[PDB]
């Protein structure tokens, strides 16, 4: 039954600009497409219908066309509450199937992430487990790699990522990465080191500390 | 105001057993029909079931017949979504809809109550400060922090100096660990001066498991 195609899966641009978007699917449904707008928390609400209709309330530079396999939502121009993921979905025929999303993204100018280590508290150590953070904060554009070096030696697998969403003041992103061992493997070793690669700044960046008995 | 709040969502074990509410109000329920949907965690939607007015036929989705049954009081106005033998992939939240004019497109929506289908048992988290061994400078902004590790289920507030400091913060989105239990940090970013007479503490609150705690960040 009829996958639906949404390309790209994201899209950064600035406000102000006009956005379009594309919504595919595998065969015809001719007009039964309708268009979902999903502000990050909050519940989906119904943007355009019948692939041409605005629903009430929805403002005048959201705009539904094509017809037949291939279609598009555009946003005239672009305002801070435009930045949101947008769905679409067949009903021309059964069972009921959504595309799989675009994220509109704010373009931004380029931007210098501060990195901080943060040292496993002793209250952790005793429980027999250890937490380093690295804090990559306040940045753009989201790609970004952090690499953990123990004793100058290379890490994989003990460690998960995370990060905000653009932030409503400075449109920019923050970043966790988090190292897990446990107090026997931690305490037997000595220079625990953050290396953060990224656009933003000259060569890679490497903040440290060591146990220091 | 058209209304739709549903209700009866938290933590189940598989192959438990969920009832399901949507509670419609600002209109004439007894004239539409109505869905469930559901998106994953973090993923896209899916169709679940619906109904039409009276109640007389229903109609669900391959990965949720004989299991999930749609139902309806018209006299209290409030949809009913019951769930049987609930897979882990059952996980999600769940919206009701109702559907607009004369075919299938969904032209009103309810906020959601989130489905969390598990083995693993509530846990209140434990909370761990964010101090920088970072003893120096004059380095310009200055860092510090909330480890929130080990809780289950979702959701942990987190905020600071009881609601007094919002500036600079960054609560992170939680993260499902090997072990199978969520941890997020929350960190605070402000520029050295302020920090002479201000202080600095988390407020860590976990209603699943009554949990609120208040970590201060010793400074240095």
């Amino acid at each position: 039954d009829i996958q639906m195609t949404q390309s790209p899966g994201t899209l950064s641009l600035s406000p102000g600009e006009r956005a379009t978007l594309s919504c595919r699917a595998s065969q015809s449904v001719s007009s039964y497409l309708a268009w979902y707008q999903q502000k990050p928390g909050q519940a989906p609400r119904l943007l355009i219908y019948d692939a041409s209709n605005r629903a009430t309330g929805i403002p005048a530079r959201f705009s539904g066309s094509g017809s037949g396999t291939e279609f598009t939502l555009t946003i005239s121009s672009l305002q801070s509450e435009d930045f949101a993921v947008y769905y679409c979905q067949q009903y021309d025929k059964w069972p009921l199937t959504f595309g799989g999303g675009t994220k509109v993204e704010i373009k931004r100018t380029v931007a210098a992430p501060s990195v901080f280590i943060f040292p496993p508290s002793d209250e952790q150590l005793k429980s027999g487990t250890a937490s380093v953070v690295c804090l990559l904060n306040n940045f753009y554009p989201r790609e970004a790699k952090v690499q953990w070096k123990v004793d100058n030696a290379l890490q994989s697998g003990n460690s998960q990522e995370s990060v905000t969403e653009q932030d409503s003041k400075d449109s920019t992103y923050s970043l966790s990465s988090t190292l897990t061992l446990s107090k026997a493997d931690y305490e037997k070793h000595k220079v625990y080191a953050c290396e953060v690669t990224h656009q933003g700044l000259s060569s890679p960046v490497t903040k440290s500390f060591n146990r220091g008995e | 105001e058209v209304q739709l709040l549903e209700s009866g969502g938290g933590l189940v074990q598989p192959g438990g057993s969920l009832r399901l509410s949507c509670a419609a109000s600002g209109f004439t329920f007894s004239i539409y029909p109505m869905f469930w949907v559901r998106q994953a965690p973090g993923k896209g939607l899916e169709w679940v079931s619906w109904i039409g007015p009276s109640g007389g036929i229903t109609k669900y989705a391959d990965s949720v017949k004989g299991r999930f049954t749609i139902s309806r009081d018209n006299s209290k106005n409030t949809l009913y979504l019951q769930m049987n033998s609930l897979r882990a992939e059952d996980t999600a939240t769940y919206y009701c809809a109702r559907e607009g004019h004369n075919d299938w497109y969904f032209d009103l929506w309810g906020r959601g109550t989130l489905v969390t289908v598990s083995s693993a048992s509530t846990k209140g988290p434990s909370v761990f400060p964010l101090a920088p061994c970072s003893r120096s400078t004059s380095e310009s902004t200055a860092a510090l922090g909330c480890l929130v590790k080990d809780y289950f289920p979702e959701p942990v507030t987190v905020s600071w100096n009881s609601g007094a400091l919002t500036s600079g913060v960054h609560t992170f989105p939680a993260v499902l660990q090997s072990s199978g239990l969520y941890s997020l940090s929350s960190v605070v970013t402000v520029p050295s001066s302020n920090f002479g007479t201000q202080t600095y503490t988390c407020n860590v609150d976990h209603k699943p498991s009554n949990t609120k705690v208040d970590k201060t960040v010793e400074r240095k």
